[PDB]
């Protein structure tokens, strides 16, 4: 969903 | 972006190169950058769109790390329509917020994948503590003297300003109002070579903070006086300020 990506 | 370092474009899946072209068309210039919010939806900066440009002159490029190489899985999508909001200001950038509204087959135009991804609006009621960093990204320039755009993404980081320290007074007597936010490297003295900040060319993107775990939209690059200079901050558009126009000017 939203406001996630990959760290 | 002033300082900061390379990033690649799946740790800000939410930013979107935007192009323009010229008379005849000779060629698709880098214009600004911006934030995907949904599907079809995009934020930028109204400034961008001074030169009242027709829609299917704009294109929006999402999944992509280098500004001009196309990438691996992007998205690239033409433009249907798009918002600039009215009461937007030449001289002060008051207001400084638009829409862009992407052209698709279906209901959904940006498909999410590990490089493309939305950003979460901010609530209504999101008070961020002074000084938090948040970070912010861009294909503009290194060095407002700079004549040349970054060839790859960049991600910076700046410290919120108090609103008493974003004042007019502050920023070299220009109009700061009550739609804008100031952001900017508090550094001085450490082993970095340059402080960090939004350039020309990095407007219309996003400065994004973590709220209750999730990477929260929290200004617009919006203006500011040259690029990582000591002791003036950047101002961004307060996007709660907009929440509402945003939901109201999203027509299909
Ligand atoms: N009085 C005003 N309200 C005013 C003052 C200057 C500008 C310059 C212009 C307008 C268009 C050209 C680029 C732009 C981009 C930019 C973005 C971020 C930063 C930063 N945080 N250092 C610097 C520059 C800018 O600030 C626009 C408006």
């Amino acid at each position: 969903t939203c406001g996630l990506r990959q760290y | 972006i002033k300082g900061g370092l390379f990033a690649d474009i799946a740790s800000h899946p939410w930013q979107a190169a935007i192009f323009a072209k010229h008379r005849r068309s000779p060629g698709e210039r880098f214009l600004c950058g911006g934030i995907l919010i949904s599907s079809c939806w995009i934020l930028s900066a109204a400034h961008c769109f001074q030169e009242r440009f027709p829609p299917h002159h704009l294109t929006v490029i999402l999944g992509r790390t280098y500004r001009v190489v196309p990438g691996e899985e992007e998205q690239k999508f033409e433009v249907e329509k798009y918002i600039v909001h009215k009461e937007f200001d030449d001289d002060t950038y008051d207001n400084d917020i638009a829409l862009l509204q992407l052209k698709s087959d279906s209901s959904r135009c940006a498909q999410e994948s590990s490089v493309v991804r939305t950003v979460c609006l901010p609530p209504a009621d999101l008070q961020l503590p002074d000084w938090t960093e948040c970070e912010l990204s861009g294909y503009g320039k290194h060095e407002a003297l700079s004549p040349f755009y970054s060839e790859r993404l960049k991600e910076a980081h700046v410290r919120l300003y108090p609103s008493s320290r974003c004042t007019s007074q502050h920023l070299l007597n220009r109009t700061v109002t009550d739609n804008m936010l100031c952001a900017g490297d508090t550094r001085s003295g450490g082993p970095q070579a340059n402080l960090h900040d939004a350039c020309q060319g990095d407007s219309g993107g996003p400065l994004v903070c973590l709220n209750d775990g999730r990477m929260t939209l929290v200004g617009i690059i919006s203006w500011g006086l040259g690029c990582g200079q000591k002791d003036v901050p950047g101002v961004y558009t307060k996007v709660t300020n907009y929440l509402d126009w945003i939901r109201d000017n999203m027509r299909p």
